RNA sequence: CAGUUGGGCACUCUAAGGUGACUGCCGGUGACAAACCGGAGGAAGGUGGGGAUGACGUCAAAUCAUCAUGCCCCUUAUGACCUGGGCUACACACGUGCUACAAUGGACAGAACAAAGGGCAGCGAAACCGCGAGGUUAAGCCAAUCCCACAAAUCUGUUCUCAGUUCGGAUCGCAGUCUGCAACUCGACUGCGUGAAGCUGGAAUCGCUAGUAAUCGCGGAUCAGCAUGCCGCGGUGAAUACGU
């Protein structure tokens, strides 16, 4: 993105407006990988597509703009 | 100055259709008035583009097909509106491009 | 295939030099002949203005003391051969002198390879040094085996 | 997978940057000529048999 | 309208010049730029001036050379080749010795096209030694 | 650099890797010192009971290799090594020639 | 030393003198040093008793050594602690900023 | 200000027909023949330079994955559809290239020289904006007219001065642009910063007979983006071939 702007997931934007709207929902799968974490979508758990199964990622406060699919591990390590 | 001269430029695949077909295209310019200009020869551009001439291996042993397409031009001087509208009776060739550019 | 000879060059910029025209033909490296013409003309003004004397006499005495005579032509029956004595021909004379004076003098290490190369040719003007030391070097290796490999070729 | 591969490559793309070029006579990927409208093997065989003017080759 | 002098257009490596040498005094600056204005200096200007220095060495008439094409040896060598041939059109008997001092033939040494799998039309492909 | 071995249609068994590796240890058991030797081997008895082997050893400044067929597939390795016998003795003798003489 | 930077130049070029400290470089030294107006100038060590302090105000207003190492600490240490996709290659050993792992590897692995 | 514009078709250039080089001619050498040495003349001399053109056969060489096809095997899955990932991983060895290790160099200022190809689902002029990459709108070009476009090595002055540096450039951080459904695995470009290792590379190995090597740039096929590859294009302009 360059200027307009940070590209939200859409489906993750609906789940973030809903679960971040109220009640502070618990972590489930979220098969998207496109955008980052959001301002209001913090706190939750993204069990995003690690390729085989999910991986519980924290909705932290340090990775403000960092990619929500970047927190997961892509290729199975390590290693030799 | 002059008038905006009526002359159709020719485009052809090979070079003999523009030559001979430009000849009979000057045969349309003999009648219809007068002042049919001669063979203003175009730049005669080509295209050279080669592909890998093997099935799977042999990446060095390529091959280069290249097919050029350029033809001459003709622009008449004297107006002759009856022959100018009479230029639509174009009979030849099979492969040739006529377009009255005036 | 036979002896297929080569062509020479025309007269130089300053002034009408021909063997020094071959000196400019060796004077460049990597094609850009303008930089070689500049460094060569700088050697001409550096050695003809500084160290007050002429130009064609100075180069004629440097390469005139640089153009060797004998040389080492290898051979053998196999292992442990004998480096035969093989004297130079004329164009091999000027070519070998251009090789020794160029490849020795441009690798000196002064402030510039142009003025420092002129200093290497000027030290070569004393009949010794880098290029004259090489002419004595090959001139000394041959005639060390000039009593055994002489009449073989 | 020639039928689903070439037939799916004939269908409508997903995004606008999804439509990738296909093979002309044989639906191969990998360098179908966009200006001659044929593949490499298709341009070679169909061009040598007579397809448009013209040959091909060996200037330059 | 001027004196009957050279106008001979000849090429050398894709740089054809049009030398127009009138009855003059030795002014060789073509296309509005002098020899020290077009491409200085550089002591190869003597090589681009030698062919006028050979046709009895020399006139010297004027020099007006419209040279467009090639590079340094293209524009310069085409200028000397054009004033050499058209300079052969200056004096009618100049081709006796001027035809024997070089001064013709427009060497045409342009680049060779590399084949399918060559490096630079002389650079070989590669070697996998071992 | 020495002794990489791979093979299609088959395992990369260490009782095949040391089996080829000891037997190819004869040449560098015998020569001076090299760093070389990539090996290829595969096939079976799908048709006409075969096992192609082809072992290359381009170390002594000009290449040398061989090739043989068998069904037994261990007994073609021996018939690759003793193929390399003459190629590695005739690399050294042929070149180790002392027929040199001047005026005798 | 020096009167402008910590471990500043001495008897050296003015643009390279501004290109000494860990953060003061060539482009920015030409920029803010160009605002001061040196250009080497005076090319060794003599700018001014009031000009070099002009590099203390114009030269002092920017940064930063400990702030560059601290921003790097919050980057490789920030993402090294807040995740991440830049951490596993930020200290994991493999190529983080993009490369081939069978590549030259003269950033992390080597040979 | 501008071949730009009345004018002009001399020159250059454009592609058709031809002409021109074929041992043609002369002196010889040579068993007269074959050829070969030398010279004139010519733009060009002994198949002018280059390309296309690859003999039967060899390697059960490469390709059932460009395509087609004998058999075997699968078929409510070895088939078909979709999201994400991978093909880009990484103790390590290679293979081919790029950029360097530097003063014939490095940074700047000014000037000069090309050829070739593409451009309508496109090229994009000028103008302003942004250091910047690029943004905005928009004349023109279906293109020997217009655009891509400015060539770069090179020449003239300042300066760095022999040192891991005012060389070189990775790595990596922050900050922007463009492309796209989306640039974190995984596009490039730009800014500021950072400044690895390298001071011409072992045994060994390579390509090269002149517009060649080497070297400096440009265009294009793929292609939304993505070149240090590939294919063409021009610029600077070498040394040597004693001989088998």
């Amino acid at each position: 993105s360059l200027k307009k702007g940070p590209f939200v997931d859409g489906h993750l934007m609906t789940k973030i407006e809903k679960l971040n709207e109220t009640d502070k929902k618990q972590v489930v799968k979220t098969w998207s990988r496109r955008s980052t974490i959001f301002p209001q979508f913090i706190g939750h758990t993204i069990a995003v597509y690690d390729g085989r199964k999910h991986v519980p990622v924290f909705i932290s406060e340090d990775m403000v703009g960092h990619k929500l699919g970047e927190f997961a591990p892509t290729r199975t390590y390590k290693g030799h | 100055m002059a008038k905006q001269k009526i002359r159709i430029r020719l485009k052809a695949y090979d070079h003999r259709i523009l030559d001979q077909s430009a000849e009979k295209i000057v045969e349309t310019a003999k009648r219809s008035g007068a002042s049919v200009s001669g063979p203003i020869p175009l730049p005669t551009e080509k295209s050279v583009y080669t592909i890998l001439r093997a099935v799977h291996k042999y990446k060095d042993s390529r091959e280069q097909f290249e097919m050029r397409t350029h033809k001459r031009l003709i622009d008449i001087v004297n107006p002759t509106p009856q022959t100018v509208d009479a230029l639509m009776r174009l009979d030849l060739p099979s492969g040739v491009d006529i377009e009255i550019k005036l | 295939k036979g002896p297929v000879a080569k062509r020479d060059v025309l007269p130089d910029p300053i002034y009408n030099s021909k063997l020094v025209s071959r000196l400019i033909n060796k004077m460049m490296i990597d094609g850009k002949k303008g930089k070689s013409q500049t460094i060569l003309y700088k050697s001409f003004d550096i050695i003809k203005e500084r160290t007050g004397n002429d130009a064609m006499e100075v180069f004629e005495q440097a390469l005139k003391n640089i153009m060797p005579v004998l040389e080492v032509k290898a051979r053998r029956v196999g292992g442990a051969n004998y480096q035969v004595p093989v004297e130079v021909r004329p164009e091999r004379r000027t070519t070998l002198g251009l090789r020794w004076l160029v490849n020795y003098a441009r690798l000196r290490g002064e402030k510039t390879m142009e003025e420092r190369l002129a200093n290497e040719i000027l030290d070569a003007a004393n009949n010794t040094g880098a290029a004259v030391k090489k002419r004595e070097d090959t001139h000394k290796m041959a005639e060390a085996n000039k009593a055994f490999a002489h009449y073989r070729w | 997978a020639k039928k689903s591969m070439i037939a799916k490559q004939q269908r409508t793309p997903k995004f606008k940057v999804q439509e990738y070029t296909r093979c002309e006579r044989c639906g191969r990927p990998h360098s179908v000529i966009r200006k001659f409208k044929l593949c490499r093997i298709c341009f070679r065989e169909l061009a040598y048999k007579g397809q448009i003017p013209g040959v091909k080759k060996a200037s330059w | 309208m001027a004196q009957v002098q050279y106008y001979g257009t000849g090429r050398r490596k894709s740089s054809v010049a049009r030398v127009r040498l009138v009855p003059g005094e030795g002014r060789i600056v073509v296309n509005n730029r002098e020899i020290s204005e077009h491409i200085p200096s550089a002591a190869l200007i003597e090589d681009i001036k030698q062919p006028l220095t050979l046709t009895e060495t020399a006139g010297t008439y004027d020099v007006l050379v419209n040279v467009h094409g090639g590079g340094l040896s293209g524009q310069a060598g085409a200028i000397r080749h054009g004033i050499a041939r058209a300079l052969l059109e200056a004096d009618p008997e100049y081709r006796t010795t001027l035809k024997r001092a070089g001064l013709l033939t427009r060497d045409a040494r342009m680049k060779e096209r590399k084949k399918y799998g060559l490096k630079g039309a002389r650079r070989a492909p590669q070697f996998s030694k071992r | 650099m020495n002794y990489n071995i791979r093979g299609e249609n088959i395992e990369v068994t260490p009782a095949l890797k040391d089996h080829v590796e000891r037997k190819i240890g004869k040449l560098e058991r015998y020569f001076d010192h090299s760093v070389d030797a990539d090996v290829n081997v595969n096939l079976k008895f799908y048709n006409d009971k075969e096992s192609k082997v082809e072992v290359t050893i381009p170390m002594t400044d000009l290449a040398l290799r061989s090739e043989v067929h068998n069904e037994d597939m261990y007994n073609a390795i021996d018939l690759a090594t003793n193929k390399l016998e003459r190629q590695i003795r005739k690399h050294k003798t042929k070149v180790n020639r002392k027929f040199r003489e001047q005026e005798s | 030393a020096r009167i402008a930077g910590v471990d500043i130049p001495r008897d050296k070029r003015v643009v390279i003198s501004l290109t000494y400290i860990f953060g003061i470089g060539r482009t920015t030294a030409q920029q803010v040093l160009k605002e001061a107006g040196v250009s080497e100038d005076t090319r060794v060590r003599d700018l001014t008793e009031e000009e070099l302090g002009k590099i203390r105000d114009i030269i002092d207003k920017l940064k930063v050594e400990g702030d560059l190492r601290r921003e790097v600490s919050l980057n490789i240490k920030r993402l090294i602690e807040i995740g991440s996709y830049r951490g596993i290659r930020h200290r994991r050993g493999l190529p983080v900023r993009g490369q081939n792992s069978k590549n030259n590897a003269r950033t992390r692995k080597g040979p």
